[PDB]
């Protein structure tokens, strides 16, 4: 015949937007928490009865290293951290604009230091009237490959904001299997995590001096599942630890927050069995020293922070381990070998870990599309 | 709300007109979650008065208060080379949306001149009658 | 609003001319009332939703946009079978509608019916012109 | 001429639904009162601007036999009382399906029975958002008779739902007559309610003993005007009163809850006497003796349910009357005579003493009509 | 949603037409918030229903459902005598309408005969054809 | 050509309504403040955030002194007094109808008398779903003239109910220079209100006897600048000021109230001086004897009444003055002068003093207009 464009209305369609998201937690607002003292501040209650739209047979192009929501959470715990931990000294540098001795000098800051407590409370992430957030349901999802089985909701489930490196704290686990994820293999660069499917606990109790426990009897298999895993990228290769290389003494050693005692912590006695298809570790408790401090390197820019002196004594700490962070060591002098070192310390790398599914979309209803009539003239 | 994404054209407009007709036939609280409500109360109209600000403003191309209609601008062959089954049975909305993205903006203007076309030569004949 | 309940379909036709005409002629305290505020705006949330989701169904029947219609078909001698005057005159909008109850599902096809006819024949007509 | 069919948008039509409603009433929120309490957990503070609007000449069939909107207060109460009124013990038999001697065990339940105080407040149902309530206003009504006077309302007036046998308790009286109310007359198989213009008024007090007090001299002239009214239905008989004929101790004779108290009075004493034209009981405080009790039949469903004993002493009991249920005696013998005893036993009579001027009604705009219109084509 | 005051009627008239292209072509917290939210919303639902009913009252003269309408009654020069021109190149809205107050309400019964004869005639070419 | 009639809808066009408004303050509801009660009982929480949009150059006639808004807050007022101080005794008078010595006789009633604090408190007017709030920005106003540059709003500013007279109590203040307001000067017979930039300060505190003291060093250059304003309506005459020329006890002097102390302070050592173009004042403290009072006159109406005695002592109050208000004496007998003497006691016009910015409107959208297009038929 004679086709003739056309405007439809009511089509199906998705686009992406940069809109901004509010915070969501079952606070308290009643104890001396900072954390809940900041949900009560701003923060609402939970959704009494959350509704999902199971969706049918679509396919959307996922990416987690591109995403945009963590740029947003990663500002608001910043924004937090300033309601808790104040400090005593803030030294941090500020230059002047010289073409090139460009002029740089260090600033002072310093406020009250009042001891307070400090415990993460779980927190939800909503979307405001008129977006929608797409989840995925594969059991794998390739890392940033696209998937199938996806649904339609309006917020998320229960995020921790603890902090760490080296070692993943407290978090959710995997659906059914240890998986690896990285954003481009085979080039040395990136960091690579690894979530598993089973915590392993961890005990750390303790003037300066403490120790932390870990059950190796979980610890042991943990790596063999690790490793196996691992095998299938680099087959001929064997795979060796090996402890840090060096750096600041907040990369170099296991470091994170308990009762407001900053705890630091070799891990050396984790990395030096070099491993292959059979065992070559051992044959209880595993002792791992822990010293405090006051005087530490911040994380949220650069600059020195000092705190007032510990709590008296007696503090416990007992958690979970589900996630992990290995580097790699790769070059043309390699020989049949390949070293994985510990590292960490890029907190949007510690927090893409549990925001990799979650999408933020929009609705476009309109359409063209070319019809078999004519209008009537 | 018009259909469920995945779906092909044909299926979703043939399946509209019974959705049409069935809809036609008629066949724990925290005293904090009172902000719930508004949330929702103002989402609903957000909805309602986008949906009518858009059916206002489809006017300029002459198809005002309709969901679907027809102009009069001849359709090329070098858009999309494509015939009415296979778009009409294949080619998911979200894809074929893609697949013309680059002349999105030239159709919109083409339409616009030939509504003002179409209008000065029905007042010319108003002039006549 | 389109007539109150009681009067007969003529009176009630004659007296919302004047109403209209004349309408568009341009002539204590409790913390707890929250509560009956949203019971309050969800009726009449609900009541726009529905309203508008009508006007915008009504386009099978190419009423779509109008209120007051009147479709080609003609009436038929075997449903009630009585004179335009007196049904105008007398017999309320419920006692009417309850006498056309058994036979009213036919029309319904009848009109989808005619108006695919309509329809079809415009397609044809748009072939010349 | 030619007759053609139309459509026209808008008119207004009666129709019947299912809907469910939402308790509202007068609620304080702060004192130990177990229907406030109840009101705040689960209700809404009244309608403080209700509307009532008249239509014009309607005429639509109510109906009291086939209304489901006793159906909501009675199970609404019912919950109520299981969560007001916790029994120390609340025994209910349960049987097990096995064809036919059919298996029927005891159930019990656990729960902690502290004594707790109970004053009936009133609660007004409301309709929710899209449907409508109806009343009439006609002073006799006849019972199931299309009124002229009709209103449309959403939320009823306040009612006590106390519960009681052969007398109501605190209740709405007539307007200018006492009126006589039956579903289907000649039968002598359904209550007729007798509502009462004036009150009479009753004070009981006093650990098994009390007194309660009837003033015969008020008393007279109620009895006097309802014999009288009666005579009218059946002139031609003449009318006696008795006593009950046997049955469950709560039903026989009097019963009230009271206080925490289940008192049950034996008001044999004033349905004997026979009646006349004239007087014939004597020519003031009749004393009716009344026995406290701990024993019932649960009304919500067979079964038992006693509380923790009775309180030292000082019980004072003053309640209005203001409703009467009253059956007839029928049979093949009666030998110009009418038998009145006294009446009740199902609670869902007495709320259809309530209810009956009330029905749910929703609206359909949509309407067809013959016209000589001829749409162009 | 036409404009806003203080600005010549051509004006306002032409960037209605650019800022419709434009949109069309895609390119401390406190327990009180709850009373002020709901004041919010009734003032939008209530302006949504006026709109429809006004929508809908427009349909005496033919005019349902259009912002911008046409008639067929002769502009007596009587009332203003003036030229299209100076019309729409200056006196904003607010004037002109005070210009023309006095004879606002005759328009309404001629524009009101106007139709009814024109509805007639239409009739009497339904009985023709 | 041939114009032809067309209607157009949205048109922008105002008017003006009648409408009612309800109180917007902010309560305390826990102080013993009687304003603060009734404001619980019946008032809203002030709005969180306002939003003004500031139209283009567009202009309206700002009348003043036919304002509907006044009368609104006049008997709302009268409300708030009725339940805050009431008076032991109430005596109205009570008239027959009949005409001619008509009857007329005295009707006496009486309350309890507790004693109360009382403390004016700021109060927001807002208007219902569907009106609109003008107000004008310009520096001057003319009065009743009017301005260029306006702007919508939703809700006044902040407002306090003080009630004295001669001397207008705690005020907001002007913008750049005192402005003078009358509407009709030449009649001397409307009352002539004038503001001021700088508020002036004021003690007065305390069996039966109390003092005030003013800042003379203010006051005077204050009164050579009103002087200043005044000359240029009368260039050739001469000012001159005087005391009250008698009559109630209520206007001939300065009266207002402190926490249930009705004080009648005279202010006859402040409009003595004659004026000229030089000052002929003085040359630290000005003193005003205060005697409080315990039979008033109601300014609601007709008729004395009677309060409770006076507290026992330690009484104080520090105000600031911000405007005045004046009458005038005209006459064929004067020779080429102006005396002006103090005024008030009309609550209305000490209300129309400030909401002289503001105007209620309602929007019209329909319109018509002659065109050039043409039906087709």
């Amino acid at each position: 015949a004679k086709k003739w464009v056309t405007v439809y209305y009511g089509v199906p369609v998705w686009k992406e937007a940069t809109t901004t998201l509010f915070c969501a937690s079952d606070a308290k607002a009643y104890d001396t928490e900072v954390h809940n003292v900041w949900a009560t501040h701003a923060c609402v209650p939970t959704d009494p009865n959350p509704q999902e739209i199971v969706l049918g047979n679509v396919t959307e192009n996922f990416n987690m290293w591109k995403n945009n929501m963590v740029e947003q959470m990663h500002e608001d715990i910043i924004s937090l951290w300033d309601q808790s931990l104040k400090p005593c000294v803030k030294l941090t540098p500020l230059c002047v604009t010289l073409n090139c001795l460009i002029n740089c000098n260090t600033s002072v800051i310093t406020q009250a230091c009042p001891k307070v407590s400090f415990e993460p409370i779980p927190i939800h992430y909503c979307a405001p009237a008129g977006f929608a957030i797409l989840k995925c349901n594969s059991k794998t999802f390739n890392g940033s490959g696209p998937c199938t089985n996806v649904s339609t909701v309006q917020c998320t489930h229960g995020i921790r904001p603890v902090v760490s490196t080296q070692l993943l704290l407290n978090g959710s686990l995997a659906e059914e299997e240890i998986v690896i994820r990285s954003e481009n293999i085979t080039d040395n660069a990136k960091t690579i995590i690894v979530q598993l499917n089973e915590a392993v606990e961890i005990n750390c109790t303790r003037i300066r001096q403490a120790h932390c426990n870990i059950s190796k009897a979980r610890w042991n298999e943990t790596l063999g599942q690790i490793v196996a895993k691992l095998e299938e990228q680099f087959p001929n290769k064997t795979i060796i630890f090996n402890h840090s290389s060096g750096g600041d003494p907040e990369i170099v050693t296991h470091s994170f927050n308990c009762g407001g005692e900053f705890f630091y912590c070799n891990t050396t006695p984790l990395f030096n069995s070099t491993w292959n298809n059979t065992r070559t570790d051992d044959y209880q408790n595993i002792t791992l020293q822990c010293r405090i401090k006051q005087i530490i390197n911040m994380w949220q820019g650069v600059g020195k922070a000092m705190y007032a002196p510990p709590i008296r004594g007696q503090i416990r700490c007992s958690s979970n381990i589900t996630g992990l962070l290995l580097t790699r060591d790769g070059g043309r002098d390699q020989n049949g070998t390949e070293t994985f070192r510990p590292g960490g310390g890029n907190m949007r790398d510690n927090w893409r870990s549990e925001l990799y599914k979650y999408k933020v979309v929009k609705i476009e209803p309109l359409g063209i599309a070319p019809t078999a009539c004519k209008r009537r003239v | 709300f018009l259909g469920a994404a995945g779906s092909t054209m044909g299926a979703a407009s043939m399946a509209l007109t019974v959705q049409a007709r069935l809809l036609l036939s008629g066949i724990q609280h925290m005293l904090q979650l009172t902000v719930w409500g508004i949330k929702q109360l103002q989402a609903r109209v957000l909805a309602v008065e986008r949906y009518l600000r858009d059916q206002q403003l489809l006017g300029i191309w002459g198809c005002s208060g309709k969901i679907i209609c027809c102009t009069n601008v001849p359709w090329n062959d070098s858009w999309s080379n494509k015939t009415i089954n296979e778009i009409w049975d294949n080619m998911t909305w979200m894809q074929w949306e893609k697949e013309i993205d680059n002349y999105t903006q030239h159709i919109y203007t083409l339409l616009e001149v030939s509504q003002i076309q179409q209008e000065k030569n029905e007042q010319e004949l108003l002039e006549l009658d």
